[PDB]
RNA sequence: CUUAUGACCUGGGCUACACACGUGCUACAAUGGACAGAACAAAGGGCAGCGAAACCGCGAGGUUAAGCCAAUCCCACAAAUCUGUUCUCAGUUCGGAUCGCAGUCUGCAACUCGACUGCGUGAAGCUGGAAUCGCUAGUAAUCGCGGAUCAGCAUGCCGCG
């Protein structure tokens, strides 16, 4: 996107916010690889869907800009 | 002639102070200044060696040796004899003049010099310049380069610790 | 030279200067839109006047090596992060998105 | 000191395109520099450019 | 020549593409259904207990706590005590 | 076959890639490249659909919006061509992939997985082995344009000069 502002999904969106109200805490099983990635989710570990399992991801301070859907690898190779 | 003056008068009264030798004998100086060229086209073309047998001459007057390598070496296909590389041997007044052209004229022309290398010093008090291209101030002339082998430059001093050396440089004007 | 490598001596303006790493046609244009040199000199017959022009406004660029540094920083970055398309980097196959089947022959 | 061995030595008159005058004694009598050391900006302390320049984005929240 | 059989039998491996028969086994704290794999650098039994690592990527290690590996760890964080089920 | 081989949802995949194959375009240049000037089509499409002019963005476009249910208005200023200017035979002022950064649109959403600009980067290739394929006159080749299909997407296929 462009000018809309980076795209979150309302669940997202949602469970972070109670979890940066009180303290990190365990992971999330999310079904939103298209959503991005916002500044205030470094350091919260969730867990992105693959299309057989959820595979648990961290956030840093580098991987900001882009979306979930990097950490997000679908077709295995050898 | 320039840099002497200001070795004389300037860089060798800072230093001594700097760290308190007992004499001016014990001031360090930095006597001999060796370049080795070390090229082994020989084992492919003999007539690439005349390239900076010609070439290393106009950086410095005094003219490189043949260097001939004291063992037959099967591995790069030489033979013991069968000159690899020259060498420029220069000592006394030119060479804080070469040095003159080496800061202030030569390395801004190194296309991405940076500040070089610190740990480079043989725990004694010398120093070796790394350097691969051999463009380094408006003799080379790019239309009369066939060859593209660089240089390498040997600095001797007469420093008896290194980390003086490391100062002595320092106050001389090597960047780092 | 400004960039520490050269420009053909009987190029015209615009195209020796393309010939610098990370300077293409069109950034050419920009920096002699403020020279004002018409464009088609040769390049072996300028001022020092006329080229320190040139110098400042490369000078405030992009130019030799951070230009070098930076694509090679970002590439250093999105592997070292994991970050799908730093795979694709990594291994050496297409980035941008394409299939895999078919030629891809500017990596393996 | 061989004669017909050696190539001349001159003083050279080391001149810089920002006007950094310099001398040394070489084979080749006029130097003229587009950049020098004096001219080179690192040698000036920091250079203006890249220091300021090689900063990491700011997780760019901007727009 | 039953060592022979032994070198014969490298091909069972070869079912571990097209992927295996695996319920949840690595319960990860209580949560099921996560991508964990096996460590390589000991293997994960119940000795002393196992401990997933989140990886960078590309799966999460079972490391077997009290194990060379997974104890010089930078980013402490990322260990997380998990169930062998 | 049937509390599943049926139905519903998320997300993945149909786009994988060590490698061969057909089938298509863009090229390897001087009958070309670049810039400027001048002039020339046919057919089709348009109601939540086309969107002029206008302004702003380097631009892709944004903004508002006349007019048009149409031989009225819009898509749409055709390209090759012609005439100048410059280029001078080399992996280059040909190549344009590959790739980085910066952007725009549609849409809930462009990561896998879209198109198109803006900047950069600039490889492979300098007419391709044996062998093969098309074509009897507006055809061969060549250059653009329209439409189905579609929110979105064509080097695809139809159709047009």
């Amino acid at each position: 996107s462009l000018k809309k502002g980076p795209f979150v999904d309302g669940h997202l969106m949602t469970k972070i916010e109670k979890l940066n109200e009180t303290d990190k805490k365990q992971v999330v099983k999310t079904w939103s690889r298209r959503s991005t990635i916002f500044p205030q989710f470094i350091g919260h570990t969730i867990a992105v869907y693959d299309g057989r399992k959820h595979v648990p991801v961290f956030i840093s301070e580098d991987m900001v800009g882009h979306k979930l859907g990097e950490f997000a690898p679908t077709r295995t190779y050898k | 002639n320039r840099l002497k003056e200001k070795y004389n008068k300037e860089i060798a009264p800072a230093l001594m102070t700097k760290f308190n030798y007992d004499s001016v004998m014990q001031v360090p100086k930095i006597e001999k200044i060796v370049i080795n060229m070390g090229v082994g086209d020989a084992v492919q073309n003999a007539k690439a060696i005349d390239s900076a047998v010609e070439e290393l001459t106009f950086i410095a007057g005094q003219k490189p040796v043949v260097t001939r390598a004291k063992k037959s070496i099967a591995g790069f296909r030489l033979r013991e004899g069968m000159p690899i590389g020259a060498k420029v041997t220069l000592r006394g007044e030119r060479m804080y003049d070469f040095l003159d052209k080496l800061i202030s004229v030569s390395l801004p022309r190194v296309r991405d010099f940076r500040g070089v290398s610190k740990k480079s010093f043989d725990g004694r008090g010398n120093y070796t310049l790394g350097i691969k291209e051999q463009l380094i101030f408006p003799e080379i002339d790019y239309d009369k380069v066939t060859k593209v082998r660089g240089m390498d430059i040997v600095i001797v001093t007469t420093a008896n610790t290194d980390e003086e050396a490391r100062e002595l440089l320092t106050q001389v004007g090597m960047p780092f | 030279r400004i960039a520490g490598v050269d420009i053909p001596r009987d190029k015209r303006v615009v195209i020796s200067l393309t010939y610098i790493f990370g300077i293409g046609r069109t950034t050419a244009q920009q920096v002699l839109k403020e020279a004002g040199v018409s464009e088609d000199t040769r390049v072996r017959d300028l001022t020092e006047e006329e080229l320190g022009k040139i110098r400042d406004i490369i000078d405030k660029l992009k130019v030799e090596g951070d230009l070098r540094r930076e694509v090679s920083l970002n590439i250093k970055r999105l592997i070292e992060i994991g970050s799908y398309r730093g795979i694709r980097h990594r291994r050496g196959l297409p980035v941008r998105g394409q299939n895999s089947k078919n030629n891809a022959r500017t990596r393996k | 000191m061989k004669a017909g061995i050696h190539p001349n030595f001159k003083k050279a008159t080391v001149k810089c395109a920002c006007g950094n005058e310099f001398e040394t004694g070489s084979v080749k009598e006029e130097v003229r520099v587009e950049i020098c050391s004096e001219c080179h900006p690192f040698y000036t302390g920091r250079q203006k450019f890249a220091s300021a320049d090689g900063r990491v984005d700011r997780f760019n929240k901007k727009y | 020549e039953q060592e022979k059989i032994v070198q014969e039998v490298t091909g069972e491996p070869k079912p571990y593409p097209q992927g295996r028969k695996r319920e949840a086994g690595v319960r990860v704290k209580g949560i099921d259904n996560l991508l964990v794999r096996l460590s390589k650098c000991c293997n994960p039994v119940p000795g002393d207990d196992i401990v997933g690592f989140i990886t960078k990527g590309r799966g999460v290690s079972v490391h077997r706590e009290d194990c060379p590996n997974v104890k010089t760890n930078e980013a402490q964080e990322r260990l997380i005590p998990v169930e062998w089920e």
